[PDB]
């Protein structure tokens, strides 16, 4: 909460209370630590506002996505059903494949859930959006096969969707990594430039 | 300062201009074979619409009729709670930030390759120069 | 005579732009392209594989999917460097010094 | 003291204008540009011919970079402006042989 | 009548669709606000409810705008 | 790729070329040439890049705009590149 | 030792770059002259378009101090347009150097506030217009993806037709003027979707039999549509 | 017992195989089945959806005006590997109700297992009215109903 | 070339 | 009536407030400028002198 604005005069002052007499060095010397501390409270500030307002803005963005259900690629849904998160996990993490076991309509009903989905979740900005397409469109050529006839031919689009993927999952990290270590600097820089302001509050002079 | 307005612009009638109304327009009302014909289909066990059943099977996922009063009067609510995917990497964007200013991959890319090209030939031609510049240097 | 074109008509001023001195090859510009992502895409895959660093830098190469090349420069090749001989020799061709061989490379190239 | 510099942005600087003239329709001013167009420059010269004849990395690097500068396919029918193209690829060619071009963001 | 008994699966045009929308806005100014009338919605009556001691002043005049010279 | 490396990498040239002599220099002191001269083609990009990245963009738009008129899209970057070289070699 | 000597040849041939450049510099290489753009032409800020808006014509309020003075578009344009390209185009609609409203931030946490509550992006606040040939390029790399994603799409051309509605346009800085001009399209896409849905998986309904007036007139043909 | 659960398997698709061979108008031929099927079931606790086949099969010959939608569903449902999700509640009431097992719920937009009657409303003025009513006070709008000009008529409404 | 670019 | 004008007597506060603004946003604007070009030029030369 805020404090009330600060008293003023009733009659005017002009220039009658103004210094009749140049300052002293004990009085500069105190300016220019006030000067001092209105920097360091400008820099905390920033800081404060700063993290405050990224927090918020990202702690919306969590509560956004767990309202509407998202999941990415670290899987940490607990609302998804079993078959789809098993998909998700196929597409992010294992090789998407169909099985002997099934028909043939069940094959190609389940390559079209594997390309709905993947088009649900990557744009076309995406990078991996085409090498995934293109293992869904070779998975739809060899659905009247085998895995083992089908591996020979979709190995190659195979390994470039799993090089994206790869890269993706190691951009993430390094992302993580470079934001946890800029967090870091930044508090402790912070709480130096804090115990600075501190210790100038202890030295400073006046009333 | 909306509601309860003035009269702003004048109401008239054209010369000539035709009415399409008789002197007994008043006494006209209209009517609907609606009622009537619902009412024999129900008495004489006509085939009925579809929308007489609140599932839907005119898509994949599953849909519910929410009824207004009637029977006539619906419409479709889906029962999913869709659950939605995203092929992305968490923490790779700072959009407020502006990226063509930092020196960096980075910022090239935010940048274009048609920039950094560009720097790569004033490069070549700025290496050529001080090179011709060493070698007048240091055979003097 | 050259008349406005309305917004609504510039995506067609594009690929169909008017006349000029110079024009481009309104055939061939649906074709003209230049990739941002190439190296990025490059690096991404590389390091997706495994690779280093260095060895993405060592093995990354330029964008062959850009604007295909005028066949002029091996069609005309003689006749284009004996232009250039008479332009460097007769300075840029002023006061029409290389009219011979531009007039035989504009005949070679557009036969009536 | 910056000759290749130099004669790069007089370059730039004339296809610009030649572009322009040709939108504004200015045969005079269009002329004067491909005259004025640095065509007296020996190295240039020398590595015409090693151009048109480089095959493979060092062509595809020269090419990537007209393509950053122009990217726009000249008319195959004008030899003006298939001569200014070549004069602007032997530039780049000298220059790439001379001190090669490094044209990724990535680099150390 | 375009869907129904013509087979247009697309019966409404962008143009149609912003109609469509600005008569539902109509309806919806015209229920929410009591007497609303021309400027706001097509519609004019005469019978209107006004305060009592109407008073008329001037406009004022249009706002100035920076502009260039 | 810093001003404090591309000095120490031409004072590495001259010395070694000092010790080698006028006449095996270009033969015997290549790799440390390279070297200085990327670390000054680094620095002249760091230092001069804004100035090349405005002349691209008055070469796309035409020169056009308003800080295209003239002749300064040009002389700042020559400026910068001349600031550069003289601050390095010397 | 001179600075740039051999790099104004259009200084020592009296070459003009442009126009304005010709009528600055006194070349008279121009034979039509030179009309010049005004400046309320060449730069501006944003403003507020349609009628059915209070402050029409007026500049775009933002949460930071910015100059009020807006750009005019060319809405009396002479007959004789000599260059019609799009370089020459865009003047009149759109500034070629970008809006006069861009923003100096004195802090990161004001940048952050504005991005957050939708107020800020440099892809729109710091930025030119594009020019046609990275336009056309953006256009090809982008039907070449959707080519690749799928060829036997019917929706293929119109998708791509959209995008370049909204490069030309300039959606980047006007992104609301631009979706304007590009929604049609995307209702366009909108309905080709349900066309290859009906297609794909055969939906169809049960005609009517034939109206008694289906012909207005006997002697009128009766031309058949699918 | 898995080599019984791979008999019972192989048996299922068996009948399956006869089933569509024969097609879904001649279907009592295949009464040979149930006989092992329903043992498969009552030992392997597994559901082959045998009752719930057969009177979709006899409904779509000899269709009811709900065009056999229950029974649709009810096969749909018990199709499922899990158990069916939606079924249709048993009542003493006169109107039945479809339900939604909890087990399930979380992956429906739903505040309660009940969603509605499994029978459209009937037609009734007083309902038509309520619901008129409850949507006039929902919206709240001042202005309903007004009529600033009426064509001048001893009829209190002209036309209608 | 594309099909709307026809206009006629 | 004419020299009333010029003075702003016929404006009102609001346009009065405008114009101020508007004259406040040309002057940060100028000065914005001016600050960005005198740190290039002085940051290419390495010199306090040249700021000043």
């Amino acid at each position: 909460t805020a404090l009330p604005p600060p008293p003023s005069a009733n009659v005017a002052v002009s220039f009658t209370a103004a210094p009749a007499e140049p300052l002293s060095r004990g009085e500069v010397k105190a300016a220019s630590l006030k000067l001092e501390l209105q920097n360091i409270e400008r820099e905390l500030k920033d800081w404060w506002m700063s993290r405050k307002i990224l927090r918020d803005r990202n702690i919306g963005l969590f509560n956004l996505l767990q309202h509407h259900n998202f999941a990415g690629l670290s899987v940490n849904n607990a609302k998804l059903s079993d078959s789809q998160r098993v998909m998700w996990t196929d597409l992010v993490q294992g090789k998407p494949d169909v099985e002997d076991k099934l028909s043939v309509d069940a094959r190609e009903m389940k390559v079209d859930m594997y390309e709905k989905l993947f088009k649900q979740a990557a744009d076309l900005e995406n990078p991996c959006r085409m090498p995934g397409v293109a293992y869904l469109r070779c998975l739809r050529d060899t659905l009247t096969e085998t895995q083992s006839a089908r591996r020979s031919s979709c190995l190659n689009a195979f390994s470039s969707f799993d090089a994206c993927r790869t890269g993706l999952l190691k951009q993430q990290s390094a992302a993580v990594e470079n934001s946890l270590v800029r967090q870091n600097m930044a508090d402790v820089r912070a709480k130096a430039l804090f115990e600075r302001r501190a210790v100038l509050l202890d030295l400073v002079e006046g009333k | 300062s909306m509601d309860h307005g003035m009269q702003y612009s004048s109401i008239y009638w054209e010369t000539s201009h035709r009415t399409y109304l008789p002197f007994w327009a008043s006494l006209t009302q209209k009517f609907s074979w609606k009622i009537m014909d619902d009412q024999i289909r129900s008495f004489l066990r006509l085939p009925k619409p579809v929308t007489t059943e609140p599932f839907v099977f005119s898509s994949g996922s599953p849909y519910i009729r929410r009824y207004f009063g009637d029977a006539d009067i619906s419409v479709p609510v889906p029962l999913h709670a869709p659950a939605h995917f995203a092929f992305v990497p968490t923490g790779t964007v700072s959009p407020w930030e502006e990226t063509g200013m930092e020196t960096g991959p980075q910022g090239a890319a935010a940048r274009g390759a048609a920039a950094t090209a560009f720097r790569a030939v004033l490069e070549s031609a700025w290496k050529c120069d001080i090179d011709e510049q060493i070698k007048e240097k240091l055979h003097s | 005579a050259a008349s406005t074109i309305p917004i609504s008509q510039w995506p067609s001023l594009l690929y169909a732009p008017p006349s000029s001195p110079a024009n481009p090859a309104v055939e061939a510009l649906p074709e003209m392209q230049f990739d941002d992502l190439h190296y990025p895409r490059q690096m991404l895959l590389c390091r997706g594989a495994g690779y280093s660093l260095e060895q993405c830098n060592r093995m990354a190469q330029p964008d062959a999917r850009v604007t295909p090349e005028n066949p002029a420069e091996k069609l005309l090749k003689e006749e284009a460097v004996a232009a250039i001989a008479c332009l460097s020799q007769r300075e840029g061709g002023k006061d029409e010094q290389c009219r011979y061989y531009i007039e035989r490379m504009y005949k070679l190239a557009n036969k009536e | 003291s910056s000759p290749h510099m130099d004669r790069l942005l007089g370059d730039l600087k004339l296809l610009a204008a030649y572009d322009s003239a040709a939108g504004w329709q200015e045969p005079k001013a269009m002329e004067s540009a491909f005259q004025s167009l640095s065509w007296d420059d020996a190295d240039v010269l020398k590595a015409l011919p090693q151009y048109l004849n480089c095959r493979g990395e060092q062509k595809r690097r020269v090419d990537f970079a007209y393509a950053a500068l122009c990217p726009r396919p000249v008319d195959e029918k004008d030899p003006k402006q298939t001569l200014m193209s070549l004069w602007m690829k032997a530039r780049l060619f000298s220059y790439d042989q001379k001190h090669p071009f490094v044209l990724s963001p990535f680099a150390a | 009548a375009r869907y129904c008994y013509r087979g247009l699966d697309h019966p409404f045009t962008l143009n149609e669709m912003k109609d469509f929308l600005f008569k539902l806005r109509e309806q919806y100014l015209v229920n929410k606000y009591e007497g609303i009338q021309f400027p706001f919605v097509f519609r004019q009556f005469n019978r209107v409810s006004t305060p009592g001691t109407l008073e008329v002043h001037t406009s004022p005049a249009l706002q100035q705008q920076p502009h260039f010279h | 790729m810093s001003v404090f490396e591309a000095r120490s990498s031409f004072l590495d040239l001259e010395q070694c070329a000092r010790a080698a002599g006028p006449q095996r220099w270009e033969a015997e002191c290549q790799g440390v040439r390279q070297r200085a001269l990327q670390a000054a083609a680094d620095v002249m990009s760091r230092e001069c890049g804004a100035y090349g990245d405005s002349f691209f963009q008055c070469y796309r738009h035409g020169f056009r705009l308003e800080a295209c008129q003239g002749e300064k899209a040009t002389m700042q970057l020559l400026r910068c590149q001349r600031m550069v070289a003289d601050r390095l070699v010397p | 030792s001179i600075l740039g000597a051999e790099a104004f040849p259009e200084l020592l041939s009296k070459v003009p770059l442009n126009p304005q450049m010709d009528e600055d510099k006194h070349f008279n290489k121009y034979k039509w002259g030179n009309e010049p753009i005004p400046v309320n032409r060449r730069t501006g800020s944003r403003m507020n378009s349609s009628i059915y808006d209070n402050r029409n014509h007026e500049a775009v309020r933002h949460p930071w101090s910015t100059d009020a003075r807006t750009f005019h578009p060319n809405d009396n344009p002479e007959a004789d347009r000599i260059n019609t390209q799009y370089s020459n185009m865009v003047s009149d609609s759109f500034p070629e150097g970008g809006f006069s409203d861009a923003p100096r931030f004195s802090s990161n946490w004001e940048r952050l506030l504005a991005y957050h509550h939708g107020l800020y992006s440099p892809e729109k606040f710091n930025s030119t217009t594009k020019t046609a040939d990275e336009i056309r390029l953006a256009v090809n790399d982008f039907a070449a993806k959707v080519h690749a994603d799928d060829p036997k799409n019917a929706c293929k051309y119109l998708m791509i037709e959209e995008f370049k509605c909204l490069q030309s346009a300039q959606a980047r800085i006007d992104p609301q003027g631009a979706a304007t001009k590009c929604v049609k399209w995307f209702n366009e896409w909108r309905q080709c979707a349900w066309d290859q849905e009906k297609m794909v998986k055969g939906y169809n309904y049960i005609e009517d039999r034939r109206a008694r007036k289906h012909k207005p007139y006997i002697g009128a043909p009766d031309l058949q549509y699918s | 017992a898995p080599h019984q659960r791979a008999a019972c398997e192989q048996l299922h698709s068996e009948y399956k195989q006869c089933l569509a061979k024969n097609g879904r108008t001649h279907f009592s031929a295949c009464t040979d089945f149930h006989s092992k099927l329903r043992a498969c079931e009552n030992m392997l606790g597994t559901s082959y959806c045998i009752d719930e086949g057969i009177n979709l099969m006899k409904c779509t010959k000899n269709p009811d005006p709900s065009f056999c939608a229950k029974e649709f569903v009810a096969m749909r449902e018990c199709n499922r590997p899990q158990g069916p999700h939606l079924v249709l509640s048993s009542s003493p009431s006169s109107p039945p109700h479809y339900e939604l097992r909890p087990e399930v719920k979380h992956l429906y937009n739903v505040d309660s297992t009940d969603l509605g009657s499994a029978v459209a409303p009937v037609r009734s003025k007083e309902q038509l009215d309520r619901v008129a009513d409850s949507l006039k006070a929902d919206l709240n709008l001042p202005g309903y109903g007004h009529i600033p000009y009426k064509w001048e008529s001893l009829r209190p409404n002209p036309g209608a | 070339a594309s099909p709307m670019l026809f206009t006629d | 009536a004419q020299l009333h004008a010029s003075e702003g007597f016929w404006d009102s506060e609001s346009e009065q407030q405008e114009a101020r603004l508007q004259r406040h946003a040309e002057h940060r604007n100028d000065l914005e400028t001016t600050w960005e070009e005198a740190l290039r030029e002085a940051t290419l030369a390495r010199n306090f002198d040249v700021l000043v």
